């Protein structure tokens, strides 16, 4: 098939930045028209690696005054520290004003077909930021690459609570 | 000029004070000169408010009042003390002759180019040049300003002037 | 693209307006509640 | 044949018709001239044999809304979910359930409102259920909040799983109706793999949850020893513990030596003496005889493999002499009119509603539901006015089949339409039934009444005067009562404790008392067949003088919805198949309400009360049913003037919101009247005499403003009636209830 | 209680009287060319303005008993 | 007899009578209970309640009555809601009256009242706010009104 995998050859894409394919096993491009499904992988995406990043900064040491972590999840040492403290709030607000008021239109541009829907525009980088066709389309698929396992990498620094009940440095400090 | 295509909004160009900016499209639906005028007036009016919040300091204070920097119940302070009631008779006996059609979206008097009415300007150095851009963003900061003032005497309500020195929460 | 001609609707713009100045009623009789005077 | 033929990418998905309202109906898509195509717009909505005749368009339409309709319910049970897992006091009433009333709504505190927040014990307050949802909960052995927040979370999954799954099904993969006309495979698939592994799996359910966790909340255990229904299944050795059958595993299954499983399933029927509900052996039990018996039931519809029957063959072969023809046509007025369809299912429905009503109110199947009785009382209630509704819309589809769908040439000389060469013949002996019924039902009541108030008791229908003891129920339910040792050889108690034994009590409060019935319980039987009946006449004079009157010899060429004729044959008001409904739900109101008013006041006279020292009785009225059911003053007075006075003084308290949705819902059923009574004759002058004093002030509305129509404008007068007068009922019944018990 | 109760009903039967009588008086009894341009022709002409009136005050009181009522009752 | 409402008797009756029956559910729960705060904050809204009808005239009944006459001691009783309501229904009105005779005037009036332009809606409701004096100069021009319209027989 044009799948590199059993067999779905090119259901609907493949000209989409998956450079060792298009993947696609469960129906989901067959019926949703997949700019949706784009907006939603590009975005779960970033803000995954900003998860994975802020779980690992979290891990090396900063709190200006707060509670030590010995976790970073499981929410009344830490994510329910911030709520009570009236924190979390904020910082979820402004997210409210990336999304429902920059980023809501944004998805509508997602729709209509005149996106590519990554693209907040958004280059502040001198020599390297090739908004063109080399650059651009093989340094997207590095972002969605890093991203998805930016994902499982997530989930993995989630999940290891039941036989850890640890951080994940402390993981390491045991086999 | 936002860049994710978002700009082929009702707006134009040559409008004073444009950078390109409508993500919710409020320019839709909203008579985009009535909108660019209450983007004016409301940046003029909180300009003067927020100066009030600057002239708080010891310069005028000429018997009436006494009572300086309070920002949240001095509104109560001169609501209580009557003739805030003839401010609005001020305000309201200057608006008639301002506009002349006076009415929010019914009848906006679109004659001279711009919301500018009359050209209040007896000083007059400039014409409606692009010294209307700078009055646009004297008057978007003069309002975001205007209101940090207010949430400071809200939340804290220590002060308008020091909360830039050296003191934080 | 004609989603705003049904969110300019009769029925929909009638919840959207009740909706909203029963917002006015409600959260201006939480914050004033008992107003009998004035 | 049996195959599966989809269409994809039927219609297209943008909202460009949402801003064409009326788009559906090309006699409505040419806008409101007038504002009676805005009700036109609403009923016409849901028309879909007035759409277009294509029936696979139609059927695609129908397909599809049904997972809307699901989707609701998923809706609907994931919000019973959360506002159990967040908002209620489940996990406490769990520890001591006959002193904690149950409730789920916390109301937000604004003005005065907070005041229904009631104290119900458990820590936490708010608005007391009476659906009865932690009693299924405590039988389905959801134990702590994480399973009703768990469970709600997958309510909004199929919720989006039945959205996605209708949108599919109209858009981008809808079927032809040559699926939808492969009947004896949808019976196939819904005898067997809707109930069969329905019931299977929950047998399923109830013997991995259920039986050892109300094994456990039986033996008194507090909500935090009891393991999760998670731990029962990784080993065996905490079941056997509490059933030792489990310990052989599905070995004497498999051998056939079911004796074994005596410990998990057994045939013993009653009560539990000590949560006031089944036995779940006895339930999980039932449900596997369910699962085998449905599981039996669905093979016998031939689809594919030539084995099973066909509907046609089966139809044809009761060729009755009396009859002529047999039911020759009937698999293709059934596969062909969904009308009919609708008819039916909504009959057996609301049939079957009803006897969930009758099962639940003797048989308390849920453990503390008999003890808790306003959960007791409007679970009887509840379904038994849906389960009344359901039935006029049997008697409304049938018309709709017979006005629309009704075709002489497949429809000839069969068991359907003989009926309505002699529809003179039904309908007329309907006639005569219910007049006898009405003597003999409710003149027994004026002659009690008047005898009563005459002085003369010596003369009225009494066990003291001339008694009238209902033979036949007392004679059947003796015959309950002499069950368990006789015919039903292996069990234990009767069927219920409303036909044998001495009661049962848990708590000190009566769960079921064995019900008496003499001479006052006689004549209520006699209104309920009475009321049926009219009923029964009302809704099969609008079928049988659906189609083709003797008064109006052309209904179907005037329609279903059509007001009337004229003033001629001397005035032909509300003559329609669909004016016989009108009338059929106002007796919906009478029969339901009659019904519910022999429950609720036989049941607080001879069931429902508390217990006292040395296991002596006291009702909630304390026997006053025989003595004062025979009357209506006693009826009036001893009932509706009595049993109000809970739901009166009910201010400045928690129940003072039935307070205001009994008064409320007086002025709805008051205000029906106006709809009922006068007509568009009177309002649309009215309102166009209104209509210059808007061109007066230049605020014509362009929409030009018509009063209603007739139709409309007697069944907003239906829809008042009912609402009002079935919230009256409501807010008497919740107020009465929540009052004492 | 029933000297005032019985006159009360007899009281508003006699004024539904008149005015059914009035509007048989407008119908079987009515000759608008004796009445040309007269009182009751005046009254005929500007009907539209009275039963607009009507209607605005009884939708006046039945928003101001019933708007009383249901909040003192709440 | 009106009495002036902070002194009179049976109002203060029903301040005993109802801070001490909403509070005899206080004592139902600990002093950290959520319901025991929310007691709490509902006898401060007692107090509150009965502190805020003092000016008021509660007579014999002990519940406060109203005055309707203008006699400005009573003015913010009734003819202060009574100004500032029938300037907003003189708002909305106005705001009606100004959109039907938009729509009077377009292509196609009838689906204009269905599908509200929402443009030239929120023109005219935010438009018409000095009602007053931008209606009574749309009456001096002889505009408010009409003539000759619609009639039965006679
Ligand atoms: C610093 C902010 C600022 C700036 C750049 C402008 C600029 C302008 N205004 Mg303006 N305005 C402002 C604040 C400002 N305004 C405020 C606060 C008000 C409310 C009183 C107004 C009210 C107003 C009216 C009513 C009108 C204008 C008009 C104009 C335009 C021509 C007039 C002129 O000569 O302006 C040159 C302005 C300056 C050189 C700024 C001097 C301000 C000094 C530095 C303030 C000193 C502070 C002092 C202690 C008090 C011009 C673009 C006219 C217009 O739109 O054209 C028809 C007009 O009719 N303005
Ligand atoms: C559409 C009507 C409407 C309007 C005009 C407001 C207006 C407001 N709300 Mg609000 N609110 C609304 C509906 C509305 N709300 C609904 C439907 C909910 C339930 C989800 C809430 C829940 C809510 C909370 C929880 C809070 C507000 C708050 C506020 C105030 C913040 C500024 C403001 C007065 C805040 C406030 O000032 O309350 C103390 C606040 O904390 N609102
Ligand atoms: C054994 C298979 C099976 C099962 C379980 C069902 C179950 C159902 N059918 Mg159904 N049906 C089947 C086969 C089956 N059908 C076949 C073969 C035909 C064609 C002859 C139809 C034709 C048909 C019609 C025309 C209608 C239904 C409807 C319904 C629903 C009745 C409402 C109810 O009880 O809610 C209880 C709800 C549940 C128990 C949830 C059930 C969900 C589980 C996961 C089973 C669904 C599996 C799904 C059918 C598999 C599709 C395959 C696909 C994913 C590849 C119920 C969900 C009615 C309805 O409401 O439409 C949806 C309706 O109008 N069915
Ligand atoms: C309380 C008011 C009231 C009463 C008494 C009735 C009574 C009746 N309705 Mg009914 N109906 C009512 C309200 C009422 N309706 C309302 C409000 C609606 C609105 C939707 C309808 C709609 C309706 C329909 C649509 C139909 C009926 C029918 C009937 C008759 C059923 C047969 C029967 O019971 O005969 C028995 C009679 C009685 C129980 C009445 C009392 C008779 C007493 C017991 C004996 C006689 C008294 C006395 C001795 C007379 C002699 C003395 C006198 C001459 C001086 C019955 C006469 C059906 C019909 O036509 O008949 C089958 C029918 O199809 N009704
Ligand atoms: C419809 C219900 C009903 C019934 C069953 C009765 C029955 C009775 N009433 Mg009565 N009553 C009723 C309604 C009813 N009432 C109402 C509605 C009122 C108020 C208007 C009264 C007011 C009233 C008074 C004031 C008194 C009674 C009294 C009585 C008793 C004697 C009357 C008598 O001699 O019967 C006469 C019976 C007949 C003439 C028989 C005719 C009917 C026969 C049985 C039909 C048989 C047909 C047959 C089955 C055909 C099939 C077979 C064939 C084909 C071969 C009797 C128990 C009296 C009493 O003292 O009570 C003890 C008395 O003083 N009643
Ligand atoms: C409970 C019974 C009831 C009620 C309330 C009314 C009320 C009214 N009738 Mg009436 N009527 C009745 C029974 C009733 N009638 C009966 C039995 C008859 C004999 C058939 C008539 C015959 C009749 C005639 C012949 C006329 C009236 C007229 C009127 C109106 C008088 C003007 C007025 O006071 O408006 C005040 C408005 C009200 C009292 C309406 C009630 C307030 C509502 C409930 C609030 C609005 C909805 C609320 C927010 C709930 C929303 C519901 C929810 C689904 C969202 C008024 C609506 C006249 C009319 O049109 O006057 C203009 C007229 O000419 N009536
Ligand atoms: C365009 C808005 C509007 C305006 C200016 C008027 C104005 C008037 N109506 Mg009214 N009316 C309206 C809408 C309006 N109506 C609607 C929508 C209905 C249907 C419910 C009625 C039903 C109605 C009746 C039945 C009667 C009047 C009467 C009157 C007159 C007396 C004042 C009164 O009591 O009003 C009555 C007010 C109501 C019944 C309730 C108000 C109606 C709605 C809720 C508010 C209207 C706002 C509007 C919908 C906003 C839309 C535009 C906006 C989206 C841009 C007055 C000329 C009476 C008359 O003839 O007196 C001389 C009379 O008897 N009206
Ligand atoms: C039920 C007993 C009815 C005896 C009818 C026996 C019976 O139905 O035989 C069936 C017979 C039809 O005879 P065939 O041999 O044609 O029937 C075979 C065909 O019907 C199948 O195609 O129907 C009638 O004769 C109709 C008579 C209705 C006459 C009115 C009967 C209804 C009155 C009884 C209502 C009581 C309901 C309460 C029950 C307690
Ligand atoms: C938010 C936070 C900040 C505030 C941050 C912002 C920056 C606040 C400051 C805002 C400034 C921009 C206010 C500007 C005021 C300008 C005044 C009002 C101009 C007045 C001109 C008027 C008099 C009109 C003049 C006509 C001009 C023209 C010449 C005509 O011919 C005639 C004539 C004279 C009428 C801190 C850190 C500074 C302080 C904190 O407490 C709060
Ligand atoms: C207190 C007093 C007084 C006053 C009073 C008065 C006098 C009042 C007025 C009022 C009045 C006294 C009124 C009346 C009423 C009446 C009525 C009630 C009428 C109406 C009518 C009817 C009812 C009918 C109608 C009609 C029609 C419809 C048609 C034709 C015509 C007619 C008219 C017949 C005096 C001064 C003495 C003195 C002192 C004391
Ligand atoms: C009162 C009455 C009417 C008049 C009912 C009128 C026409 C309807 C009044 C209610 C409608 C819904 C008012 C329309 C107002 C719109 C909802 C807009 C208002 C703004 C917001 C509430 C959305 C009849 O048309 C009628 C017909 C046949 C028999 C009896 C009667 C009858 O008794």
């Amino acid at each position: 098939p044009s799948m590199p995998f059993l067999k779905r050859p090119s259901k609907l894409d493949g000209s989409l930045p998956g450079g060792e394919g298009c993947f696609d096993p469960l129906g989901f491009t067959e019926v949703f028209s997949l700019e949706w499904l784009r907006e939603a992988e590009i975005k779960h995406c970033r803000v995954a690696m900003l998860a994975v990043l802020g779980v690992i900064a979290q891990e090396f040491g900063t709190f200006d005054f707060y509670n030590a972590k010995s976790k970073l999840q499981l929410s009344p040492d830490l994510h329910n520290q911030f709520v009570q403290n009236g924190a979390l709030q904020q910082i979820l607000l402004f997210v409210c004003a990336w999304e429902f008021i920059v980023g809501l239109p944004a998805l509508i541009e997602s729709v209509n077909g005149n996106r590519e829907p990554g693209y907040f525009g958004f280059d502040p980088l001198k020599l390297g930021g090739t908004v063109g066709s080399a650059q651009w389309k093989r340094m997207q698929a590095g972002e969605l690459r890093n991203g998805r396992l930016a994902m499982i990498a997530f989930g993995g620094f989630f999940h290891q609570q039941l036989l850890t009940k640890q951080g994940i440095i402390e993981q390491l400090a045991h086999f | 000029a936002l860049p994710f295509l978002s700009k082929p909004p009702n707006l134009s160009p040559d409008m004073p004070g444009y950078r390109g900016f409508d993500p919710l499209r409020f320019s839709d639906a909203f008579d985009v000169n009535w909108l660019q005028e209450g983007e004016i007036k409301n940046g003029r009016v909180a300009m003067l408010a927020c100066l009030h919040f600057f002239v708080t300091e010891f310069y005028q204070f000429p018997f009436f009042a006494g009572a300086p920097k309070l920002a949240g119940p001095a509104h109560d302070y001169f609501v209580k003390s009557g003739a805030m009631i003839q401010i609005l008779a001020f305000i309201g006996f200057l608006e008639f002759l301002l506009h002349r059609g006076k009415v929010l979206y019914s009848d906006m008097e679109w004659k001279g180019r711009k919301p500018g009415e009359l050209g209040f300007n007896p000083l007059n150095l400039p014409n409606d040049k692009a010294m209307r851009d700078r009055e646009v963003n004297n008057g978007r900061l003069a309002m975001l300003g205007f209101a940090g003032i207010i949430h400071g005497e809200f939340l804290n309500g220590k002060m308008p002037f020091e909360q830039i020195t050296n003191f934080q929460p | 693209m004609n989603l705003k001609k049904y969110l300019s609707t009769a029925p929909v713009v009638a919840t959207l307006w009740l909706f909203l100045t029963a917002g006015i009623l409600i959260e201006l009789n939480r914050f004033f509640p008992d107003s009998l005077f004035y | 044949q049996v195959k599966v033929v989809v269409d994809r990418d039927v219609v297209p998905t943008s909202f460009e018709k949402w801003a064409k309202p009326g788009h559906f109906s090309r006699s409505l898509a040419k806008g409101p001239k007038t504002t009676t195509w805005i009700w036109n717009l609403h009923a016409d909505a849901h028309d879909f044999d007035s759409h277009t005749s294509s029936l696979e368009e139609v059927s695609r339409k129908i397909f599809s809304a049904h997972f809307g309709q699901l989707a609701i319910i998923f809706i609907w049970l994931s919000g019973m979910y959360f506002h159990g897992a967040r908002f209620s006091n489940y996990v406490a009433w769990l520890s001591n359930p006959t002193g904690i009333k149950p409730s789920a709504q916390v109301v937000w505190p604004i003005v005065g409102q907070q005041i229904l927040n009631a104290d119900v014990g458990g820590g936490m307050q708010g608005i007391q259920i009476t659906s009865g949802l932690f009693q299924l909960w405590r039988a389905s052995g959801i134990v702590n909040e994480l399973q009703l927040y768990v469970t709600a979370l997958g309510g909004l999954g199929m919720a989006g799983l039945m959205i996605f799954a209708g949108w599919f099904h109209y858009h981008k993969a809808a079927p032809k109706l040559e699926w939808f006309q492969n009947v004896e495979s949808m019976l196939n698939h819904h005898l067997a793999g809707l109930l069969g592994l329905g019931s299977l799996s929950w047998a399923g359910h109830q013997i991995h949850v259920s039986l050892p966790i109300n094994k456990l909340l039986d033996a008194g255990v507090a909500p935090s020893s009891i393991p999760l229904p998670h731990e029962f299944i990784l080993n065996r050795n905490l079941m056997a513990e509490l059933y030792p059958s489990f310990q052989q595993g599905l070995v004497p299954f498999f051998t056939l030596n079911w004796k074994q499983y005596s410990d998990i399933l057994t045939f013993k029927g009653g009560l539990s003496p000590v949560t006031g509900g089944l036995w779940l052996t006895d339930v999980a039990h039932h449900h596997l005889a369910i699962a085998v018996l449905f599981l039996v039931a669905g093979h016998m519809y031939r689809t594919n493999w030539g084995i099973g029957h066909s509907i046609k063959q089966i139809l044809e072969a009761h060729k009755g002499p009396l009859t002529g023809e047999g039911h020759k046509g009937l698999y293709e007025i059934l596969t062909t009119s969904w009308h009919a369809n609708l008819a039916i299912n909504l009959a057996m429905l609301g049939s079957l509603s009803i006897i969930v009503a009758h099962h639940m109110y003797a048989m308390p199947p849920y453990p503390y539901l008999a003890t808790d009785y306003p959960t007791q009382l409007s679970l009887f209630t509840h379904h038994m006015w849906i389960g009344g509704f359901c039935i006029v819309g049997a008697g409304a589809h049938a018309a709709i089949y017979m006005v629309r769908d009704y075709s002489p040439t497949v429809n000839f000389n069969n068991v359907l339409d003989r009926m309505i060469r002699h529809r003179d013949a039904i309908i007329s002996h309907l006639n005569w039934v219910c007049i006898f019924l009405g003597m003999h039902s409710f003149g027994l009541y004026i002659h009690n009444d008047t005898m009563r108030a005459l002085g003369r008791a010596q003369d009225m229908f009494s066990d003291t005067a001339i008694q009238l003891q209902p033979v036949f129920a007392q004679w059947i339910q003796q015959i309950h009562t002499l069950a368990p040792g006789n015919t039903a050889v292996n069990a234990l108690a009767t069927a219920s404790y409303a036909f044998g034994a001495d009661t049962v009590t848990v708590g000190s409060k009566i769960a079921m008392m064995p019900i008496k019935l003499g001479t006052a319980d006689f004549m209520v039987h006699h209104i309920h067949a009475f009321t049926i009946h009219v009923t029964t006449l009302i809704l099969l004079k609008g079928v049988l003088y659906a189609r083709n009157s003797r008064l109006i010899p052309d209904k179907a060429n005037l329609g279903f919805r059509f007001p009337c004729d004229g003033p001629g044959r001397g005035g032909t008001c509300q003559v329609s198949a669909w004016d016989h409904v009108f009338l059929g739900l106002f007796w919906m109101y009478n029969a339901l309400s009659i019904v519910i008013f022999h429950f609720s006041w036989k049941m607080q006279s001879d069931v429902w009360g508390t217990v006292t020292s040395n296991g002596a009785i006291s009702h909630i009225t304390g026997g006053n049913f025989a003595q004062s059911a025979i009357t209506i003053n006693g009826w009036l007075r001893d009932f509706l003037w009595a049993q109000a006075s809970q739901v009166i003084q009910s201010y400045g308290s928690s129940l003072s919101a039935y307070g205001l949705m009994f008064l409320g819902a007086h002025f709805v059923w008051a205000f029906s009247l106006m709809f009922l009574f006068s007509g568009r004759g009177y309002w649309q002058e009215l309102i166009e005499s209104i209509v210059w004093a808007h061109n007066k002030l230049k605020v014509a509305p362009a929409i030009a403003p018509r009063a209603l129509s007739i139709t409309q404008g007697r069944a907003v007068g239906v829809a008042h009636y009912l609402l009002g007068g079935i919230a009256t009922t409501w807010a008497f019944f919740l107020a009465r209830i929540i009052a004492v018990g | 209680s029933a000297l005032y109760t019985h006159h009360q009903y007899i009281a508003g039967l006699l004024i539904v009287g008149a005015f059914a009588h009035g509007a048989i008086f407008f119908i079987r009894d009515y000759d608008p060319e004796q009445n040309q341009d007269n009182v009751l022709a005046r009254m005929l002409a500007h009907k539209e303005a009275v039963i607009s009136h009507l209607s605005w005050v009884s939708l006046f009181l039945g928003f101001h008993t019933l708007g009383l009522y249901v909040h003192n009752d709440v | 007899v009106l009495t002036p409402c902070q002194q009179s008797e049976a109002f203060h009756k029903r301040e005993i009578n109802e801070v001490r029956t909403l509070e005899n559910r206080q004592a139902n729960y600990e002093a950290n209970s959520p319901s025991y705060l929310a007691l709490q904050s509902q006898i401060d809204q007692v107090h509150k309640r009965f502190d805020k009808y003092g000016t008021l005239l509660c007579g014999q009944d002990g519940l406060p009555h109203l005055i309707t006459d203008g006699d400005w001691r009573h003015a913010r009783e009734f003819t202060i809601p009574a100004l500032l309501f029938l300037y907003i229904t003189g708002w909305i009105g106005w705001v009606g009256r100004s959109y039907l005779k938009y729509t009077k005037e377009t292509k196609n009036p009838t689906e204009q009242e269905i599908i509200l332009d929402v443009p030239m809606a929120l023109k005219y409701m935010l438009s018409g706010f000095l009602w007053p004096l931008s209606a009574w100069q749309e009456y001096r021009s002889g505009q408010l009104l009409a003539k000759e319209d619609e009639i039965t027989v006679s």
